[PDB]
């Protein structure tokens, strides 16, 4: 009855280094909705993180954006980091610009 | 252009942490307008879209009692369901609601909808005839008898033939400007090294869309690595389709986009 | 606008 998110990691606009921008991390498709979903800055926990509202799909899996203000420079890495029941152990995915 | 209004309920149990999390959101189209969430502070339900701000105190008020009444009977169907299915009175739990209407282009009503489900699995839902419901299992043909009973298809048909539709209408030329536009996807390609070629739509809106790519004019339907239509926070949406290609054989490789907004059908091709 | 009716399982 479980269903394990999928977990996408992007900036709202193309990145550009020194133009503020938003970190966006996507999660979709899990069941239960619990879920614990941080943005890494350089692997450090960043503090302030809004989310959207919990809503879900035509299949009941529920999905959800978490984002936060963000100025992309040459060598700060990003990443979002999610738990979730479905899970062995937190999955960490770094934000990849060239993608 | 069809169009849709729809709510969506959660609620969650969590036995000895006290009452359960409710949360509901609204949307017309793919633009959410209104949330309601009972562990935050206002208890009220709140705005999420510039043009529902319009709406006067009464909206407010009357939208707010009627979300917090919701909260209150999705709280007790978590003890009804939990007792149907003989289970534990420890475990967390999830109910889910989701209804609204459909218009045509002539902006007349074309379809309703009214779903429940349980632990994330279909529960009960009113078919399309607005008439009849469907029961998932044995537990919920005791639901389903007792919606008959009371006739609930009946009071629910007139909300979404009616209601619904009038209040749709009403938000569509109230918020014009966000919800009858259209943004065509910006589209750029990507290339890494066997190689991936990565076809890009940013900033469209509605969220519908097509991607594919073909080899020779063939459709790599099988082979097409496609992400999921994701939000870019600005009211837009983005998506994403790769292929793995031959290397030295991308001239082959076309990728297409549809989207409403779009004149014409979008090629890319690696240049 | 929400449905008024109230209804439970
Ligand atoms: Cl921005």
């Amino acid at each position: 009855i479980q269903r394990t998110p999928k977990i996408q990691v992007y900036s709202r606009h193309p990145a550009e280094n020194g133009k503020s921008n938003f970190l966006n991390c996507y999660v979709s498709g899990f069941h239960p909705s619990d879920i614990e979903v941080d943005l890494l800055k350089n692997g450090e926990r960043i503090e302030k993180v809004e989310h959207s509202d919990l809503s879900f799909s035509k299949d009941w899996s529920f999905y959800l954006l978490y984002y936060t203000e963000f100025t992309p420079t040459e060598k700060d890495e990003y990443a979002c980091r999610v738990n979730h029941v479905t899970l062995s152990q937190p999955k960490i995915v770094k934000w990849d610009r060239d993608m | 252009g069809s169009h849709s209004m729809r709510y969506f309920f959660t609620s969650v149990s969590r036995p000895g942490r006290g009452e359960p999390r409710f949360i509901a959101v609204g949307y017309v189209d793919d633009t959410q307008f209104v949330r309601f969430d009972s562990d935050a502070a206002s208890q009220r339900m709140e705005p999420r879209a510039p043009w529902i701000e319009q709406e006067g105190p009464e909206y407010w008020d009357g939208e707010t009692r009627k979300v917090k009444a919701h909260s209150q009977t999705h709280r007790v169907d978590l003890g009804t369901l939990r007792g149907y299915y003989n289970q534990s009175e420890a475990g967390s739990h999830t109910v889910q609601r989701m209804y609204g209407c459909d218009v045509g282009s002539d902006w007349r009503f074309l379809r309703g909808y009214h779903q429940y489900a349980y632990d994330g699995k279909d529960y009960i839902a009113l078919k399309e005839d607005l008439r009849s419901w469907t029961a998932a299992d044995m537990a919920a043909q005791t639901t389903k008898h007792k919606w008959e009973a009371a006739h609930v298809a009946e009071q629910l048909r007139a909300y979404l033939e009616g209601t619904c539709v009038e209040w749709l209408r009403r938000y569509l030329e109230n918020g014009k400007e966000t919800l009858q536009r259209t943004d065509a996807p910006k589209t750029h390609m990507t290339h890494h090294a066997e190689a991936t070629l990565r076809c890009w739509a940013l900033s469209f809106y509605p969220a519908e869309i097509t991607l594919t790519w073909q080899r020779d004019g063939e459709d790599q339907t099988q082979d097409t690595e496609l992400v999921e239509t994701r939000p870019a926070g600005d009211g837009t949406f983005q998506k994403w389709a790769a292929v793995v290609v031959p290397s030295g054989q991308e001239q082959r490789y076309t990728c297409h986009v549809q989207h409403e907004g779009l004149p014409k059908p979008l090629t890319l091709r690696w240049e | 606008c929400l449905g008024g009716l109230l209804t439970m399982v």
